[PDB]
């Protein structure tokens, strides 16, 4: 792993790095959209520029000083970020947290879900835990605003879901489309109680 | 529980979203939060989520 990089770099390098699962640059773009992006229509659905995506990239990848963001537009910082969990080498959430949200959502009763969906994330790992509990308290004050930029939770859940657990997507088997839509259950349920 | 799609729509990229043209019939296979919908597009026989503005039950 090179010194400096972002991207493609597991939460527990970053750990052992700098202290932190999440890189300072990718904390500066929630920060900059917490801060001035939160009203902005469609934020995670309307897509970017990939010119101004990849020049995102080119300023966290190799820059030893601080990233700043100012000037830049709310979906381009968006789509980094989700390009930037798509981008890891693991999901954020571990390849068997969507099949234990599809277990969940099959086997366990409706009134015992979010309990389960504790525990799963309980057993997680914690860094994992940490960039998750940062992600979720982020994307509840980007829902908050939902009077202003018609964001729900299920909505961000379907924006977000690909990039947090590595869901595919067709143009794959009944298990899998299974998977992917208790996946965006769950995700939709820890945005809106969180 | 069946919809039809009263306007076109085109999937964005890297979603569990389906693209539709108007007119298209679904069956709806789950109800979700907001609207959302996980429903079989009878046309091309893929299976994904579609928003509750867009359709009009049959």
């Amino acid at each position: 792993y090179f010194q400096g990089s972002v991207f493609g770099v597991p939460l527990t390098v970053n750990v052992q790095r700098t202290g932190q699962p999440l890189p300072q640059s990718i904390q500066q773009a929630m920060r900059y959209l917490r801060n001035h992006c939160l009203d902005q229509v469609g934020l995670f659905r309307k897509s970017g520029v990939k010119s101004r995506i990849q020049a995102l990239r080119q300023m966290n990848e190799g820059a030893i000083d601080c990233v700043n963001y100012e000037g830049q537009s709310a979906y381009d910082v968006a789509d980094m970020l989700k390009q930037y969990f798509r981008d890891l080498p693991e999901p954020l959430m571990t390849n068997k947290l969507s099949e234990t949200f599809l277990q969940i959502y099959q086997y366990v009763p409706k009134d015992q879900r979010l309990q389960a969906i504790k525990a799963a994330i309980m057993l997680l790992p914690d860094e994992n835990r940490e960039v998750l509990q940062t992600l979720l308290y982020f994307l509840s004050d980007v829902t908050a605003a939902v009077k202003e930029n018609q964001m729900t939770p299920t909505n961000l859940a379907v924006c977000l879901a690909p990039s947090l657990f590595h869901l595919n997507t067709l143009k794959p088997d009944q298990k899998d489309l299974n998977e992917n839509l208790a996946a965006t259950q769950g995700l939709a349920h820890m945005i809106a109680e969180c | 529980r069946r919809v039809r799609a009263i306007l076109p729509y085109t999937k964005v990229p890297d979603t569990d979203e389906i693209s539709f043209l108007k007119g298209d019939m679904f069956i709806v296979h789950n109800e979700l939060e907001d609207g959302w919908m996980w429903v079989t597009n009878l046309r091309t026989d893929e299976q994904g989520l579609i928003v509750e503005d867009l359709v009009e039950e049959v």
